[PDB]
């Protein structure tokens, strides 16, 4: 993430590494909602320009990692895939609507410390949460290239007002998705795709997955925002996924 | 279906336990004149 700063330990035991097995390289971030589910974005799956169709033999994905380098065995895991299942209306071509997916563990993650999952937003939640000014933290992770381990990064981001998110760039945005990011700084670098923007419910006390980080316009270039799949928009979709299996 | 435990922090809402930057997310939802 640009503009952060050092998670805690067991801090969003949700995060997830999307990585490919050969050659080994982090895709993309996910969140951990279930012992059996883990959810994404479908352009960390899909995305025909950039020469990605994965299947689940492709991928492996590492649970409750706090420093990225190590291989910290007996705090993470490691997880094989069953099925991949991208939304049906997933359009890559023109805008990244319905930017979401969804990926099924082979084994089930046994609940720990530092491995735990997290709550998919309800009617009220979105309603009370989503709104421009209240914050959401996105966490993710500085890539490699430059730069005390690789410590899973974090920062706190305002929800930026519907019309401020269309006069801020050229493309047909839907409901689907909303925007956050401060204004004339930081956004979810290459590595943090796909992961999650969370928010913390004052009523009820949980954390609770708002929006999938979809896009960024660059990783942060003032006077544009990243944008974020709307969660519970396409909340609908999930649920009938996980009931069918 | 439905997760019970969900969004509740093993090692800080189990703990009692509020982290470095999560009272600027509450006191950003205080804006509500
Ligand atoms: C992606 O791969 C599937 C499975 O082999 C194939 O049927 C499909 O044509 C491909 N679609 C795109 C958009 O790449």
């Amino acid at each position: 993430i640009v503009e952060g700063s050092d998670a805690e330990i067991g801090m969003s035991p949700w995060q997830v590494m999307l990585f490919r097995k050969s050659p080994q390289e982090l895709l993309c971030g996910a969140s951990l909602i279930s012992d059996r589910w883990v959810l994404t974005a479908a352009h960390c799956l899909l995305y025909p320009p950039w020469d990605k169709n994965f299947t689940e033999n492709d991928l492996l994905v590492r649970i409750g990692k706090h420093s990225r380098t190590r291989y910290e065995r007996n705090i993470e895991k490691i997880s094989m895939l069953e099925k991949i299942y991208i939304h049906p209306r997933y359009n890559w071509r023109e805008n990244l609507d319905r930017d979401i997916a969804l990926m099924k563990l082979k084994k089930p993650v046994a609940f720990s410390d530092y491995i735990h999952p997290v709550c998919l937003p309800d009617r009220e939640t979105a309603a009370s949460l989503l709104q421009a000014g209240y914050k959401g933290r996105v966490t993710g992770w500085g890539n490699l290239k430059e730069t005390q381990p690789s410590v899973l990064q974090v920062v706190n981001l305002p929800i930026v007002e519907r019309p401020v998110c269309k006069d801020s760039t050229r493309i047909r945005i839907t409901d689907n998705m909303f925007c956050a990011g401060y204004k004339p700084r930081g956004d979810a670098c290459e590595g943090a795709s796909g992961g999650p923007f969370v928010m913390k419910s004052p009523f009820n006390n949980r954390w609770y997955q708002m929006g999938i980080v979809s896009w960024g316009e660059g990783c942060d270039r003032d006077g544009k925002y990243g944008f974020y799949t709307h969660v519970f928009r396409l909340k609908k979709w999930i649920q009938k996924v996980i009931d069918q299996f | 279906s439905g997760e019970a435990d969900c969004g509740l922090r093993p090692l800080f809402e189990k703990k009692s336990l509020e982290d470095k930057t999560e009272r600027e997310l509450l006191e950003s939802y205080i804006d509500g004149r």
